[PDB]
């Protein structure tokens, strides 16, 4: 995260760490959506251009963390994956279209002050909140600059109009994507950065006061450059696939 | 069922340091 | 720079 601030304790209890067993290293962020399911960007698992193809034994998910490197004894819970599920029409060849994956844990994790699930949007929550101008929050242990934080970082950024999003880049933008960030003018900064991938973009509903995940950190070009925006997977547009695997696969 | 209600914030009726910025934008 | 995690995790 760029131009963010340290998160407070228990501020994003759905925040998860994608961690490589060997070498031991942070891979990506992720979000806890139930006690057995984690949501991430498909590209954190599979990206052929970079020789990236991780399977279930390759990874560990770490929940309830604050500290980027420290093993938070008695706070954080580390699970094993039972299964990875990538969106069948994820496009790693052109534009990361449909960049979403589900991971099923070996066992259900127990909730606590630091570990708690986020809500998936419903059709109207999405209707009223996904509006240019409205702000969401992004969290992650990613780079600070286009360094690495000591603790989870957070940033609030506005949703940008689709046209403005298209006009900022040469990559073809689809309906399964939204972009967010301030306008060069607006003078206020921040963005997600490398290492933030697969974390959540959440919004707090003013109706019921719950936090809903609207996006997944997906891609961008540089971090916090003027006239450039962060791109997130549009979770509500992919909910059918999500609903769907959770009932087939448990 | 209990999704998105944070043990240390919503459940205690405490607000984080920047959630209002969010809310203030939903106009 | 990652502090080592407990082996039962491996
Ligand atoms: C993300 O964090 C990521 O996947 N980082 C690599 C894994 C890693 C883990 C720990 C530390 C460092 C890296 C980024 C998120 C970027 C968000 N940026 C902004 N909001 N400004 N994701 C990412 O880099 C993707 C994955 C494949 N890459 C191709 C090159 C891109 N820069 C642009 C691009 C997107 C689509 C198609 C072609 C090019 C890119 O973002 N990604
Ligand atoms: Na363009
Ligand atoms: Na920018």
């Amino acid at each position: 995260i760029v131009e963010g601030s340290d998160a407070e304790i228990g501020m994003s209890p759905w925040q998860v760490m994608l961690f490589r067993k060997s070498p031991q290293e942070l891979l990506c962020g992720a979000s806890l959506i139930s006690d057995r399911w984690v949501l991430t960007a498909a590209h954190c698992l599979l990206y052929p251009p970079w020789d990236k193809n991780f399977t279930e034994n390759d990874l560990l998910v770490r929940i309830g963390k604050h500290s980027r490197t420290r093993y938070e004894r008695n706070i954080e819970k580390i699970s094993m994956l039972e299964k990875i599920y990538i969106h069948p029409r994820y496009n790693w060849r052109e534009n990361l279209d449909r960049d979403i994956a589900l991971m099923k844990l070996k066992k259900p994790v127990a909730f606590s002050d630091y570990i708690h699930p986020v809500c998936l949007p419903d059709r109207e929550t999405a209707a009223s909140l996904l509006q240019a101008g409205y702000k969401g929050r992004v969290t992650g242990w990613g780079n600070l600059k286009e360094g690495q934080p000591s603790v989870l970082q957070v940033v609030n950024l506005p949703i940008v109009e689709r046209p403005v999003c298209k006009d900022s880049t040469r990559i073809r933008i689809t309906d399964n994507m939204f972009c967010a960030g301030y306008k060069p003018d607006e003078g206020k900064r921040g963005d997600a950065c490398e290492g933030d991938s697969g974390g959540p973009f959440v919004m707090k509903s003013p109706f019921n006061n719950r936090w809903y995940q609207m996006g997944i950190v997906s891609w961008g070009e540089g971090c916090d450059r003027d006239g450039k925006y962060g791109f997130y997977t549009h979770v509500f547009r992919l909910k059918k696939w999500i609903q769907k695997v959770i009932d087939q696969f448990g | 069922a209990d999704c998105g209600l944070r043990p240390l914030f919503e459940k205690k009726s405490l607000e984080d340091k920047t959630e209002r910025e969010l809310l203030e934008s939903y106009i | 720079d990652f502090e080592e995690i407990p082996e039962e995790y491996l």
